[PDB]
RNA sequence: GUAAAUGUGAUCGAGAGGGAAUGAGCACUGUAAUGUGCACAGGAACGAGGAAUUGCUAGUAAUCGUUAUCUCAUUAAGAAG
């Protein structure tokens, strides 16, 4: 009897990377925009230095493909993915440039606004109390 | 014509309900007999005038016949929570909110109503939320409150 | 505990740098501010602070200094001064500690009282 | 005669494409892999090979405009033909060009290979990348 | 419940059954009839209009039409 | 390329031997005009009866214009109807031409409800429709239930055309067109 | 006028001159009433909407459509 | 900065629609950024709108871009074509 030779492999529910569950039924690139810090654009950059099929499953992965991503998401700049691509640009208390992942967004984003309220920086104690910094009329709309 | 509107139930660990004047509601024009193509929101807070000058919640003209019809909601609150919250009158197994009174319109449903109660505790519970007819809740002390078979 | 660094310099080093040095660490909008060269207003206001800098021993407080250069960014040469910055009415005081350090004067003083109803 | 405009360009654009592959003509700009064609693309492009479809691309403008006799192609010329709508949040959609440095690499690789000849007001073909393209279609359409 | 992204066996066997004495069919029937997405609905269907089992009758921009053993055309 | 013969609609169709089969509509269904593809620009909306001499299909392709977005794109209803006659031709085995005719046959209502009262309170009544405002209500119909159908449902509505006007045609309870058709009939006998 | 500006450069010692590029409402007054807004610029024209229309038709415009 | 809707092929698959508040940056206009562009993030309401209410009869209404038109150093989500 002929045989259909094209079907995916057996596929696992759900797996875990980075403190955040993936949907193993969705496809490699919007599955990676589960983690903080993994955008659509970034997502494809990754994928295609770790060399991965873009139209494989997540549940699909083997934990050697998992290693590879894992390994390309700690450290972008090895493997020729350059500065201007990555979060965190020109570190004001580093020097150096680097790439957050997960809660270390939120972390960050929190000792930086801190720093400047305990020394007064008017644009920490406006975005405290929800109000707007980046120049917009605050008349007509945005409010409750 | 007058509707009353109450609050049905099995009541357990409530001291009142209170309920928010504001009914969404089909209505039905009594002289073509056709129904409101979209269900009105009837409020106690709505100001509206009859053509003698008769305060009105709701004046809504039949797009059919171009009958005026209106709606006058008689809150049955026996005292206000808060200042701000209607407590349904407690009238033996059930609680009577409001009465309804139509002109030229009958009421065939009210869809919906915002209920807050207020258990023997003294706790509100605000804008509670009914699972298949059923709501409930314990306290830190376990005191629970709840509502069954809601209608 | 570790000394105060701004982009990767001590403040010892951050102290002794040329204004030329300095802007190779701020901001583009600031670069681009120092590049187009100081206003006659802006420079006699940093020569009172290398003054002021260099004249103050012992334990004494330095005199305030008032300025209109509400635009100049802060540079490591009034750390530790007095400064009155002009709020369209009137002069308000403040010192320039370190961490001031790739902002403008015009970022710490409010031209409009905050609202409440 | 023009020769050109005797097949389709939806079979002329990928029939060139492996010729220029097999013969490495043109070589990819530097993370070809990740960037995108203009500012107003969403995304990179889905084929890793884009780069050889825009060389395929470039010698066929080229061709059509030596058919026509028209006046030299400019580097502002070709950013024009590949533009596209860019899309800004809450406002209309407006038009704009493709980015230079892709068609920069491309015309100096076909340089090197003494395919393309850069005039005064523009860029123009030469004997053999013309009979190439005539010896392709000659077996293409039979 | 949620589609499915494979077709197994037994699945497989049916559907070559079921094919046959069909008329026109096309992505959405073997997607919705059986629990596939329409990313293995594609899949299928073009693996079986190579296999001979199934032929092709339109194929305009995305929008593409089917037929099994029991399709029969107009005549003049 | 494909033919070197007489006018076929989309090439394909025989454009003959078409028959409306009620002699209530036969005046103001044009079955006659041989046309290649169903666009015309002829300026006939300026006059009395004009908007009955349109071919058929023109009519029909016209009604897909909607929902607001889609106003102006002429194109795409003709690419969405080429696909329907292709599915209904293959289901049917009829001219999908003969398929069209027989939806609005049946889906037209023949008696309505209107307000005739004039010198006091307008009351309902029953009344009887003219030839022409029957047939424009059956294009109506045809197309409201096709639109909604398609709206959040996996299908493809080219598929979507060709369920509803075979049903149409056949007069079954299945079409959302002939439903309605039945509803306001018996509003209308209720009111008589 | 074209005025110009003294700056110094990030050493507070050498000194260069910028020009002040002419712009905004300062220059372009009604050449016949001195007002600062509604000035049609179009034509070398320098004259407001107001002024505009009661001379007009001493320059030669004229509403033909 | 010399159309866009649009035409063909791939792709994605039912909050991969949507881009609001915000971070460390990289440039431009300018006397001065507070204004504008770019890259990387981040990812709010909104799932077709109560009582009411406004135009429109044919190349009209609605859709789609574009202004060597007006404002204009830099700024259009405005008018007038
Ligand atoms: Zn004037």
């Amino acid at each position: 009897k002929l045989v259909f030779n094209n079907n995916p492999l057996p596929i696992q529910a759900m797996i875990r990377m980075f403190n955040t569950n993936i949907d193993g039924k969705k496809q490699i690139i919007k599955a990676l925009t589960t983690i903080r810090g993994i955008g659509d654009r970034l997502s494809l950059a990754i994928l295609r230095r770790a060399k991965i099929p873009t139209d494989k499953r997540a549940g699909e992965l083997t934990e050697d493909e998992l290693n590879e991503i894992n390994e390309v998401i700690l450290n972008p700049q090895k493997y020729d993915i350059p500065e201007w691509m990555l979060n965190h640009q020109n570190d004001p208390i580093d020097g150096t440039t680097k790439h957050l992942i997960g809660n270390q967004i939120e972390g960050t984003i929190r000792l930086w606004n801190e720093r400047g309220k305990k020394i007064g920086l008017v644009r920490a104690f406006r975005t405290s109390l929800g109000l707007k910094v980046r120049g917009q009329r605050t008349k007509s709309n945005g409010r409750g | 014509m007058k509707y009353n509107v109450y609050i049905e139930g099995t009541f357990s660990g409530i001291q009142s309900i209170m309920v928010e004047q504001v009914y969404p509601i089909t209505i039905k024009c009594s002289g073509c007999n056709l129904v409101h193509k979209k269900d009105v929101i009837l409020s106690i807070d709505s100001i509206n005038y009859t053509d003698k000058d008769e305060k009105v919640n709701l004046k809504v003209k039949c797009a059919s016949c171009t009958r005026q019809m209106y709606i006058l909601i008689k809150s049955m609150a026996t005292e206000l929570y808060e200042e701000k919250f209607y407590c349904a009158k407690k009238e033996d197994n059930r609680y009577l909110a409001s009465q309804l009174q139509g002109r030229g319109c009958y009421i065939e449903k009210i869809k919906d109503a915002n209920i807050h109660v207020l258990s023997e505790k003294g706790r509100i519970y605000p804008d509670i939320v009914f699972d298949e007819g059923y709501w409930r809740e314990e306290d830190n002390m376990n005191n629970t409150s709840s509502i069954e078979d809601f209608n | 505990f570790k000394e105060f660094s701004y982009k990767g310099v001590n403040l010892e080093t951050l102290t002794s740098m040329s204004i030329s040095e300095f802007k190779e660490l701020l901001p583009s909008k600031l670069r681009r501010s120092i590049n187009r060269g100081f206003s006659a207003a802006e420079r006699d206001f940093i020569k009172k602070c290398i003054k002021a800098r260099s004249e103050n021993t012992g334990l004494e407080r330095p005199e305030q200094i008032n300025t209109n250069t509400r635009n100049l960014p802060i540079l490591p040469t009034m750390i530790g001064l007095q400064i009155g910055v002009y709020s369209g009415r009137d002069f308000m005081p403040m010192v320039i500690k370190e961490e001031m350090l790739g902002r403008r004067l015009r970022d710490y003083v409010e031209t409009r009282k905050l609202c409440t109803h | 005669n023009t020769e050109i405009f005797k097949v389709r360009h939806d079979t002329f654009i990928p029939a060139l494409s492996e010729y220029l592959r097999t013969n490495k003509t043109v070589v990819p700009i530097k993370n070809f892999d990740i960037i995108k064609t203009s500012r107003g693309k969403e995304t990179s492009p889905l084929d890793i090979n884009w780069y050889y479809t825009r060389a395929a691309s470039i010698i066929r403008k080229l061709l059509i405009s030596k058919a026509k006799n028209e006046k030299p192609l400019s580097i502002v010329r070709f950013s024009s033909e590949y533009g596209c709508a860019k899309d800004r949040g809450n406002r209309p959609n407006k038009h704009v060009r493709a980015s230079k440095g892709i068609i920069i690499k491309i015309l100096n690789d076909l340089q090197e290979k003494g395919w393309v000849e850069k005039k005064e007001n523009g860029w123009t073909l030469k004997k053999e990348a013309e009979e190439v393209s005539k010896q392709l279609i000659e077996k293409l359409i039979n | 419940v949620k589609r499915h992204e494979r077709v197994e066996d037994d699945i497989f066997n049916k559907i070559v059954k079921d094919v046959k004495n069909m008329r026109i069919l096309t992505r959405t029937t073997l997607s919705e009839r059986y629990n596939l997405s329409l990313n293995i609905s594609i899949k299928l269907l073009r693996f079986l209009e190579e296999n001979q089992i199934i032929k092709l009758i339109s194929s305009h921009r995305g929008s593409k039409i089917y037929a099994g053993s029991k399709y029969e055309p107009l005549k003049v | 390329t494909e033919t070197s013969g007489d006018i076929k609609l989309f090439g394909r169709y025989p454009y003959t031997d078409l028959e409306v089969k009620d002699i209530t509509l036969e005046k103001y269904i044009n079955v006659a005009s041989k046309v290649i593809l169903p666009h015309t620009s002829s300026r006939l909306n300026t006059k009395k009866f004009g908007r009955t001499k349109i071919p058929v299909v023109e009519r029909f392709v016209n009604a897909m214009m909607r929902k607001g977005r889609n106003n102006g794109k002429k194109t795409l209803a003709m690419r969405i109807v080429k696909d329907a006659f292709f599915i209904i031709e293959g289901v049917t085995g009829q001219n999908p031409i003969q398929i069209l005719v027989d939806a609005i046959c049946n889906s037209g209502p023949r008696e309505d409800s209107a307000r005739i009262g004039k010198g006091g309170v307008m009351k309902r009544s029953s009344v009887d429709v003219s030839p022409l405002r029957r047939i424009n209500i059956a294009i109506f119909l045809l197309a409201k239930g096709v639109r909604n159908s398609t709206f959040k449902d996996i299908k493809m509505l080219p598929e979507i055309i060709a369920e509803e006007l075979i049903n149409a045609a056949k007069n079954t309870q299945s079409s959302f067109a002939v439903k309605k058709k039945e509803e306001i009939e018996r509003i209308a006998k209720s009111n008589r | 006028m074209n005025k110009q500006m003294i700056k110094y450069n990030a050493d507070l010692e050498t000194t260069f001159t910028v020009e002040r590029k002419d712009f905004g409402r300062t220059n372009r007054r009604c050449r016949a009433c001195f007002a600062y807004n509604g000035v049609i610029r179009k034509y070398d024209l320098m004259i407001c909407r107001r002024c505009f229309r009661e001379y007009a038709g001493d320059i030669g415009f004229k509403i033909y459509d």
